[PDB]
């Protein structure tokens, strides 16, 4: 098993180890599923110059157990190599799903504002902002300002319609959903100020 | 309560014109007449000028029920 | 020549009654797409081996240029592919599509079918390079194309398609195709694509002898319950085969046994007889003595004549007889793979023969029993039963003095409730057949 | 269902289809001695009077059925040799390994150990004929085949048998059937959902 | 043995005329 | 739109359910309607 | 617009199954 | 419909004959090799003496 | 690179200073490219031939040393490295015995579905020749037949590299496994019964024998403690599946 | 003959006399109910149904 190849207390045994991890990933399965404890001696290997990438395997190794969430956060603990690759199937999940969690804390946090909010991860948003803001600026505005509303942010309806208006109809667009299909006026509430403030 | 809680839905429901026959497939013909005169007001409360053209099929059947 | 001329004449018939079984899988998709339902779309996947031993190059062709009345990436790809024979003086009024027909662009149901169509064909003509240049552009075409329905037909499809690279050789390189598409089956929720794919897997680890592999896979995979019977079969008896490999008895025999029963009785012969082997070396092996009724198998006759020779020498407990018989007929028992597990029968076929003996005697010889199983040796014959105790097949024990055996007692608390307690899970059959059928009450 | 619908002794002629009337008996003794042991089969083919008159017609015949009927295994076994030899001269061989006397002692054997406990082998052989040891290799194979439920206690040469209670036996026969029919509606749960 | 079994039977008789029935009903509306 | 699948998926799963359940009551209730007749 | 769609629609159907569901005890 | 050709289906070569052609059910005991009993008998009444 | 193949591991490597010269070996001929993909370039090939005859002298370096996370590591990278067969590289030499001496310590810490595995990719080097690799065979299938005191006199030769230890490792498993066995339903053990018959014939392991697990020594005897009772019933866990069925089918 | 209760101990040299006790004839019932509900049907039933 390649585990050795990590087990060693060499930092460059453990990086030629880890390196072809990502490309071997897709093709092998079983041997990467079994291996977690591995990858957790090398994520509490800290002192080693590759935490980073070695929480991006991990997140790897988690998608082969099937855990996108626990991949999720290992990928959010390694921070800026949550965005290696904008185009992916895997990629489409692990957003999708970090967008659903953000937007469940989006709406406890509005629906109980007044202080000891859930740590809104800077990690996570920043991810979360890089991810909605090129689903902006993809130039497909009949689907960004749904990606938009269903990430439930306060100002993203701001943003979308203060950044270039493709099809100005789509003020319209979003006046009926929130005419109609927002109605819960809890967290309704943030749709509603920008649609005053704009219209 | 039982007759009152089977009209006085369409006052919510009309939203959902088709979800009107949808919710009474059981209080239209359950064993309570009043219940199924609730379930019959329902419908016709909650599709004011609407032609829904289920609620009218559902309810035909209740236009010549043994109870008056 | 005139009977050259009826059979010529008569076999064309046929050839149009095929193209007509085509053209009605055609009209089946066409009443699919227009109903949404894919339970149709299953028959017409059913029916379509049925039909699929008699074909002609000549009517495939006539199908091809049939169907595709506007230009298509479909007839490019089958142009030169498919090599018709030369003239035929049979020929069709070929103008299904006419206005709106051809201006409506192909369906991708359809494009699916013609493609794994062709590779059906292609092997039935045992070629390769075109039946997986074919399955290629199958699986671009359902890759491109993200629409609900092509997933279901994307299980079949995938299947039939690394069946094709196992000729091919390519089945160790058809992996990265099974995994990438497990990975998009995971993010569509298309549980008949995955159990297809690792049934396809399975069959690869099985051909290379990747059981180490496959067993870390099988236990961290899980396979969808209500997958379809066939793929279940398959499997389920992988999963047993593996576990007879890992030792695993008491769930071999369970699965083994299992995927006997879940497969068709009147088809699968091949899969019929490696169950048959299967059971006839795994249960032998455990001293559970083969199913006697299971030697009236009218396909098995000559494959479980040594066997029944390999049963009565379980029960016997001699050596050299069965020796030589494995010596005589085990090379089939080779390419089954069992052999290993032949030589582990030949050497505990003593420990078959004392659990037999000792649920036979209360308190037995230790030199008796060397003397019936062929030990010679009252030493083997101490450590033989400690062996079998420390094992816990048997409750025979030891008493240095002798080799004294305690006999059984009287029907204790949990001795009548344990029957119940393993077999009150009635209801919980109950309750899913009813679950079943609150799912399958649909009016319309 | 052999003796069920052929101990009928209402013949189509008086002696013709199986070779006679006497042959159509020997046919009958067969087939009940391989049907039962000795329940009120006095009352079922003893007291048939046209089997008493038959069995004093065959002397030999009479032997081996009253032997078993009063449980005597020092004749019952020279002549249960001398029937088994008879069926060998007969076309109706099929029973050749199975049933021409080792079921017939099976069902004596568990006779004879019921409402017994320990009987010694050695003298349950001088009242089952000779050769002590070929009795307790006999008794080995049937236990080893299944019936005779008892076991050996070979250090000291006793049979302890292990008959069930009329509650612990029954009991069993459930477990077994249950065991069948878990296996018939799982089987029938791979006919649903496919 | 003999409630939840012959609940499980009876119940599965059930599904299996309804399957027999919805199976037909498809095959045979056209 | 991929979340938009997953919940249709799910709303799927509970229409099939509820099939039943409304029928199993409307059946049921036509019981009760029967013994009071 | 199918994404909230769908959401609510999983919502309402789900409840009647359930609320269907309280009588049949 | 298939017969599921791709497991090895290694049909039974000999097409010779069925042993048991009738309808007979067999057990593990019955196909023991042996001189049946009155043979054993004979022996067991010769060692005996009579 | 490519320095020292086995300049001094071939005679004698006793030494300890030579773990820092495999370290180097490591940083600098280990890690030259890669061995996985092993298409072409014969210079990988016998990259992987140095990869391997650095893993053997390790090997046998950590079954000497008896470091067993070393050891282990070694064998997991022996593993990884061979996983890429060539048949076109010759085979045999250090792969049938290095396999032998590998699962018969697999055995020693209990997993039997690895060595089924890798019998089953060698169908003819286990039981046709290769007595390097059916050894641990041999020894096992006794070892599970019928034998202890044979399996001894079996495990006191090693035809596959000498190295006598993997059979006392074996034998610290069947110390453990012939103690699991007579603490057992055995009816009584007499301190000659456990000294004399078996193996250990006064020992320390009488010692740990009679001061780590139960049955105390009576009169030269160890005996069988509370193990079966009669045990009645306060019948509590049936009430609770009882429970466990009545909530089932209280519901659909 | 069934006219008596016991069991011959020739070992001890005694009979063992044990009251049986006839109202376990629920579970022989018991199992013709099983015999006789479930082999007529299942076997016959789903032979006949046997694509569904």
């Amino acid at each position: 098993g390649i585990i050795s190849l990590l087990d060693e207390d060499e930092p460059q045994l453990k990086e030629f180890a880890l390196h072809k991890l990502n490309a071997v990933v897709n093709d092998f399965w079983a041997e990467i599923s079994e291996s977690v404890d591995k990858i957790e001696v090398l994520y509490e290997d800290e002192g080693f110059r590759s935490r980073q990438f070695a929480a991006l395997v991990a997140s790897k190794v988690f998608y082969h157990l099937g855990a996108f969430e626990e991949s999720l956060n290992y990928a959010l603990g390694a921070g800026d190599l949550f965005n290696v690759n904008d185009n992916s199937e895997y990629v489409e999940t692990i957003i999708a799903k970090c967008i659903d969690h953000y937007t469940k804390q989006c709406v406890e946090n509005a629906d109980l504002p007044e202080g000891e909010k859930k740590p809104i991860d800077q990690r996570l948003e920043g991810i979360v902002n890089k991810m909605f803001q090129r689903c902006l600026d993809d130039h497909k505005y009949k689907q960004a300002i749904g990606i938009a509303l269903e990430t439930r942010r306060l100002d993203v309806f701001e943003k979308t319609i203060l950044e270039s208006n493709d099809v100005p109809g789509m003020l319209a667009y979003s006046l009926k959903l929130c005419m109609s299909l927002m109605q819960n006026k809890q967290f309704r509430n943030k749709v509603l100020r920008v649609l005053v403030k704009i219209y | 309560v039982r007759r009152a809680a089977v009209e006085s839905l369409g006052f919510i429901l009309f939203r959902t014109p088709e979800q009107c026959p949808s919710v009474v497939s059981l209080l239209s013909e359950s064993y309570n007449p009043h219940v199924r005169y609730g379930a019959a007001m329902a419908l016709g409360i909650c599709c004011a000028g609407t032609g829904n053209k289920e609620a009218i099929n559902l309810l035909e059947p209740m236009t010549n029920d043994p109870v008056n | 020549k005139t009977a050259a001329a009826a059979a010529e004449h008569s076999q064309r018939e046929l050839d149009t009654v095929t193209l007509e079984d085509i053209k009605e899988h055609v009209k089946q998709l066409e009443k699919a797409v227009s109903g949404k339902e894919p339970r149709f779309v299953l028959r017409a996947l059913r029916m379509l081996p049925s039909t699929s031993r008699r074909l002609n190059h000549y009517v495939l062709y006539k199908a091809v240029q049939g169907f595709f009345t506007s230009n298509n990436a479909t007839r490019d790809f089958l142009l030169p592919f498919l090599e018709e024979p030369m003239d035929t003086e049979a020929d069709l009024q070929f103008r299904p599509r006419t206005g709106k027909a051809a201006s409506t662009p192909l369906l991708p149901e359809v494009e699916a079918y013609l493609q794994l169509l062709v590779v059906i064909f292609m092997m039935n003509s045992k070629r390769y390079k075109e039946a997986q240049k074919i399955s290629d552009d199958l699986m671009q075409k359902i890759s491109t194309q993200n629409r609900r329905a092509l997933d279901l037909v994307a299980a079949k499809c995938y299947y039939y398609h690394a069946r094709v690279y196992e000729f091919l050789d390519k089945l160790d390189v058809v992996r990265s195709f099974l995994h990438a598409r497990l990975r998009t089956a995971t993010l569509r929720h298309d549980a008949d694509g995955q159990a297809t794919l690792l049934n396809l897997l399975l069959r690869n680890y099985l051909h290379y002898s990747l059981y180490d592999q496959a067993e870390k896979l099988v236990s961290k995979s899980v396979f969808p319950e209500q997958a379809n019977n066939n793929e279940w079969a398959r499997y389920l008896y992988y999963t047993g085969r593996i576990k007879a490999i890992q030792l695993e008895y008491s769930e071999a025999r369970r699965t083994m046994t299992n995927a006997l029963r879940k497969a068709p009785q009147h088809t699968a012969v091949g899969f019929k007889q490696t169950v048959h082997k299967l059971l006839i070396v795994v249960e032998l092996l455990l001293g559970e003595i083969p199913d006697r009724l299971q030697f009236r198998q009218p396909s098995l006759k000559r494959s479980l004549m040594p066997y029944f020779l390999l049963t009565q020498a379980v029960r016997t407990g001699n050596l050299a007889k069965f020796n030589q018989v494995l010596d005589q007929f085990g090379e089939k028992f080779q390419a089954d793979g069992t052999y290993t597990l032949i030589i582990r029968l030949r050497h505990n076929v003593i420990k078959t023969g004392v659990r037999m003996i000792s649920l036979s005697y209360s308190r037995i010889s230790l030199a008796d029993i060397a003397q019936k199983l062929q030990l010679d040796s009252p030493e083997d014959a101490e450590f033989i039963v400690a062996k079998a105790i420390r094992d816990g097949v048997i409750e025979a024990s030891i008493n240095h003095e002798k080799g004294y055996v305690q006999s059984k007692e009287m029907i204790d608390i949990y001795s009548t409730r344990e029957p119940q307690l393993a077999f009150h899970q009635r209801i919980s059959f109950c309750l899913d057949i009813h679950n079943m059928s609150v799912k399958a009450m649909r009016f319309p | 269902q052999a003796a069920e619908l052929f101990l009928d002794t209402v013949s189509t002629f008086t002696s013709y289809e199986l070779m006679d009337y006497k042959t159509f008996v020997t046919y009958t003794v067969y087939v009940s001695m391989i049907a039962l042991e000795r329940p009120d089969l006095r009352e079922k083919v003893i007291k048939g009077a046209e089997i008493l008159e038959v069995l004093h017609s065959l002397p030999a015949v009479r032997q081996y059925l009253f032997s078993l009927y009063e449980c005597r295994y020092s004749v019952f076994f020279q002549s249960l040799a001398v029937v088994e030899q008879e069926m060998k001269k007969d076309w109706l061989f099929a029973p050749h390994y199975r049933y021409y006397v080792r079921e017939m002692r099976i069902h004596a054997y568990s006779q004879l150990l019921e409402s017994y406990r320990s009987l010694t082998l050695g003298y349950m052989a001088e009242a089952f004929g000779v050769g002590v040891e070929f009795i307790d290799q006999e008794l080995s194979r049937f236990i080893a085949a299944g019936r005779l439920h008892c076991k050996i206690d070979k250090v000291n040469e006793i049979v302890e048998t292990n008959r069930p209670d009329s509650k612990n036996w029954q009991y069993q026969e459930t477990i077994k059937k249950g065991d069948l029919l878990l296996n018939r509606v799982q089987k029938l749960s791979r006919v649903i959902n496919m | 043995y003999l409630a939840s079994l012959i609940r499980s039977v009876v119940a599965l008789h059930n599904l299996i005329n309804n399957k027999i029935a919805n199976r037909d009903a498809e095959k045979k509306e056209g | 739109q991929y979340y938009l699948s997953k919940i249709e998926e799910l709303q799927l799963i509970v229409n099939d359910k509820s099939q039943n359940l409304r029928r199993l009551q409307a059946q049921r209730n036509e019981l009760n309607a029967k013994v009071r007749l | 617009k199918l994404q909230q769609e769908l959401e609510f629609l999983e919502v309402q159907e789900e409840y009647i199954k359930d609320e269907q569901k309280n009588l049949k005890k | 419909d298939d017969e599921f050709e791709e497991f090895p289906a290694e049909d039974w070569a000999g097409l010779d004959e069925d042993e048991d052609a009738h309808v007979w059910e067999d057990n593990w005991d019955d196909d023991n090799v042996e001189d049946d009993f009155s043979n054993q008998l004979r022996a067991e009444l010769e060692k005996h003496g009579y | 690179m490519y320095e020292q193949l086995k300049g001094e591991w071939n005679r004698k490597s006793p030494n300890l200073s030579k773990c820092g010269e495999e370290l180097g070996r490591l940083k600098l001929v280990l890690l030259e490219l890669n061995f996985l993909p092993t298409t072409g370039t014969k210079l990988t090939k016998q990259q992987l031939i140095l990869a391997r005859d650095i893993l053997e002298i390790g090997a046998q370096w950590s079954i000497l040393r008896k470091d067993i996370p070393s050891f282990e590591r070694y064998m997991a990278q022996l593993k990884c490295y061979y996983f890429d067969y060539k048949e076109q590289l010759p085979e045999s030499a250090y792969m049938h015995q290095l396999l032998g001496l590998n699962l018969l310590f697999l055995l020693s810490q209990n997993r039997v579905a690895e060595f089924h595995t890798e019998l089953e990719r060698l169908p003819a080097k286990d039981i046709q020749t290769n007595v390097y690799i059916k050894h641990p065979v041999s020894l096992e299938q006794y070892l599970m037949e019928g034998s202890y005191n044979k399996v001894f006199l079996a495990k006191g030769n090693i035809p596959a590299e000498s190295y006598t230890f993997f059979i006392d490792i074996l034998l610290d498993t069947i110390r453990d496994e012939i103690a699991g066995c007579i603490e057992k339903a055995y009816e009584k053990i007499l301190f000659t019964e456990a000294t004399r018959i078996l193996f250990f014939n006064t020992p320390k392991k009488m010692t740990d024998y009679a001061k780590k697990r139960g049955w105390v020594l009576g009169p030269n005897n160890y005996y069988s403690f509370a193990s079966q009772q009669q045990k009645p019933e306060d019948t509590t866990i049936p009430s609770t599946e009882l429970a466990k069925q009545v909530i089932e089918y209280a519901r659909q | 003959d069934k006219k008596f209760h016991g069991i011959l101990d020739q070992g001890e040299g005694v009979l063992i006399i044990f009251d049986e006790p006839p109202v376990d004839k629920t579970y022989e019932a018991a199992l013709e109910t099983i015999q006789n509900m479930s082999k007529v049907v299942d076997s016959l039933y789903n032979k006949a149904k046997k694509l569904t």
